[PDB]
RNA sequence: GGCUGAAGGAUGCCCAGAAGGUACCCCAUUGUAUGGGAUCUGAUCUGGGGCCUCGGUGCACAUGCACAUGUGUAGUCGAGGUUAAAAAACGUCUAGGCC
């Protein structure tokens, strides 16, 4: 029992120490971790994903760390004749995080009634602060998840199709949070996506948000980030 | 307070020009500070404003927005003067205006001393920047020889007048005002509200609008402070290792009072896979700036510092401060934490306190009137 | 009661099919939304895939005599064919096998 907890301690220490420059020296430590049980694998993937979506700046390193464990098979505890690759588990966490938006407003709605139930001014203000704080905690998560997925794409653990059906999904939901995520994703994947095999489809994406740029219906800051993304595209992604 | 009673939520309602908004958002501004909240609209409309707020915390940014909004883009001339207590802060304010005006197409300059006079003459002749920053003495020495245009200037600005009063250039600004026009907008800001600046108000600036920003440094309850009952000095490093093994550390600030321990712990940590940047008391100011910006960017995830150096410059984007050794200066504790700007919305403090310093913990807890909870074993969820 | 490991499963790769997506296009309502179609896909499931033929090298054997020829092939390098598909000899579990 203590082995799993010790493995979690060491994995979290490695994640905290992990930085882009010192990458290689820690990777041996990663390959020397005895991950041989579905519970240990799930916990390690939980730690990696939580760190990587809660702290986008270093996510690059974590992304590359995931590449070192792209092939780490483990036997499922339920049926010990089956195996789960690390990639299948890490991607499932990423996809599950990507589509929480369909339910996300719901939980806010489940708290929205409380806004009415906080009668006095002090209670009303405290409830409003908590719900906006929750909205911040979620928007910070979605952005981290998007950047992590985009970073996994550059390491080829994804393919162009998933990016092309993620960008379109973000864009179809014209709400602010989705457009912010779209800006972040394109900013981090433009160079590795702007190829001739995807030239037609891409040529619509930006054109679409150009209408957004011209509509000014959304908040200014959204337009401003979209202008930054379009200008970065105009300069060959550098 | 503010005799002007329009307190704004954000920049969106401030009716700024779109390009100026692009500059300010490319800089990074999201929510206004108090002087940004209030003291921006008065200077947009054209009123003459007296203000008092902390230096370097976006106080200059407010009049940067206002002035750049009032500047006419078409005319290539100097429409506003800015006068700073020194020359290097003038360079910083020029750079920060460029940060808010790179999309404008306008031009700003920093007329500073120790420079070739005819070089400045030619630079002004080729293109007159829309605004100019500088220091009253050399600014007058530069202007009096007709190297600029004291005609088109329609907003005169003083920043850190208390510092200019310390320089004793009251007559110098007297002549600078005497040179310029009559009905031009005037804004003066100061660090404090002394009697000399108040006398300057009634002499030059008509019908003052007063901005009184209250500087504060007490946000004790916002940030939590825990302590670890480690009693042996050799086990302090093991305690830090355990902390890194049981916490979700983004970046950390390591405070060490002395000098030898700084290099001792730096080498000990560098033996491990950590990436650190360390600052000493015998360092310069320039390489200190290099190290500070390096840690700010994120290429290093540990900043080892000494309290006075962190007082000289601070970054509040850090989610964990290890008070490795409690400071002999008890008051400096609040500086060591750095709670002066509500940095601890989610920020935590850790005191790795040796046994005999439990007494020290006691008098800081009592005198500062706080509550230092003990390090829970199951804090991984609480943070 | 402890050591070890079958291209027998699982995993990875390739192929087929299915759920799902599909900015652009077309068709319907017609409202720029939904549904259907066409490609393009397929973070996910269900199956299938461990072929031949020829050389080089190495090895072993058998002959003649250290050397040569013939034979079989080392998870061998290549060279071509064949099936829609010619794969990580696999950070895995077993059936066993041994003490
Ligand atoms: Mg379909
Ligand atoms: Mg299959
Ligand atoms: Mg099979």
């Amino acid at each position: 029992g203590s082995k799993t907890q010790d493995l979690f301690r060491r994995v979290r220490s490695i994640l905290n120490k992990l930085t882009p420059q010192m990458f290689q020296q820690l990777m041996k430590q990663v390959t020397q971790l005895a991950i041989d049980t579905e519970e240990r694998l799930k916990g390690v993937i939980d730690l990696i994903f939580e760190k990587a979506i809660s702290e986008p700046n270093f996510s690059v390193a974590y992304a590359n760390m995931c590449r070192c464990l792209m092939a780490l098979k483990v036997p499922t505890t339920e049926k010990p004749t089956v195996t789960v690759n690390f990639r299948k588990l890490l991607l499932n966490r990423c996809q599950k995080e990507f589509e929480k938006d369909k339910d996300d407003d719901e939980v806010f709605e489940k708290k929205q009634k409380e806004m009415d139930e906080a009668a006095t001014a002090e209670e009303r203000g405290r409830l409003k602060e908590e719900l906006e704080e929750a909205r911040d905690i979620a928007r910070r998560r979605s952005l981290g998840n998007i950047k992590f997925i985009g970073e996994l794409f550059k390491l080829k653990m994804l393919t162009e199709a998933i990016m092309h059906d993620c960008v379109v999904k973000l864009l179809k939901n014209h709400d602010e949070e989705s457009l912010e995520c779209l800006c972040r994703l394109l900013t981090t994947i433009g160079k590795d996506l702007d190829f001739e095999k995807a030239k037609p489809r891409m040529d619509q994406y930006f054109n679409q948000m150009e209408k957004i740029i011209k509509e000014k219906k959304t908040s200014s800051r959204i337009r401003f980030m979209l202008q930054d993304v379009l200008d970065l595209r105009g300069s060959n992604w550098v | 307070e503010s005799n002007w009673n329009e307190i704004v939520d954000s920049f969106d309602d401030m009716n700024l020009s779109e390009s100026l908004l692009r500059g300010i958002y490319a800089y990074g501004f999201e929510k206004p500070s108090a002087i940004q909240q209030r003291a921006i609209l008065p200077c947009i409309k054209g009123y003459d404003v007296i203000a008092q707020a902390q230096s370097g915390t976006g106080k200059t940014a407010t009049f940067a927005i206002s002035i750049l909004q009032q500047i006419e883009l078409d005319l290539k001339a100097t429409q506003a003067l800015v006068l700073a207590p020194t020359r290097e802060l003038a360079q910083q304010i020029q750079k920060v205006v460029m940060a808010l005006g790179d999309y404008m197409g306008a031009s700003c300059h920093a007329c500073i001393g120790g420079t070739n006079v005819r070089a400045e003459v030619q630079k002004l002749q080729m293109e007159a920047p829309h605004i100019i920053v500088g220091t009253p003495g050399r600014v007058f020495d530069m202007l009096n020889r007709r190297y600029l245009s004291p005609k088109y200037i329609k907003m005169f600005v003083l920043d850190e007048a208390d510092e200019m009063l310390s320089r004793g250039f009251k007559d110098q600004i007297y002549d600078i005002f005497q040179k310029l026009n009559s009905n031009t907008q005037v804004v003066l800001l100061s660090a404090t509200m002394p009697s000399d600046v108040l006398e300057v108000t009634k002499k030059f600036m008509r019908d003052p609008i007063r901005i009184l920003v209250k500087k504060e440094e007490l946000t004790l309850e916002g940030i939590r402070q825990f302590y670890i009952n480690v009693e042996r000095e050799e086990w302090k490093l093991d305690t830090l290792c355990d902390l890194y093994e049981t916490l979700t550390i983004t970046q950390a600030v390591i405070f060490i009072n002395t000098r030898r321990k700084v290099d001792w712990l730096t080498e000990k940590m560098h033996a491990r896979d950590f990436t650190v940047s360390a600052m000493h008391g015998d360092m310069d100011q320039k390489e200190r700036d290099v190290i500070m910006r390096e840690f700010r960017s994120g290429s290093s995830r540990v900043l080892i510092t000494t309290d006075l150096l962190a007082r000289g410059i601070d970054v509040q984007q850090v989610s964990l401060v290890i008070n490795y050794d409690l400071p002999t200066n008890r008051e400096n504790y609040i500086h060591r934490i750095g709670r002066g700007g509500r940095f601890g919305r989610k920020g935590v403090a850790i005191n790795m306190v040796t046994e005999e310093d439990k007494r020290t913990l006691r008098d800081i807890e009592t005198f500062y009137n706080t509550s230092i909870e003990e390090m829970p074993l199951n804090v991984a969820d609480l943070i």
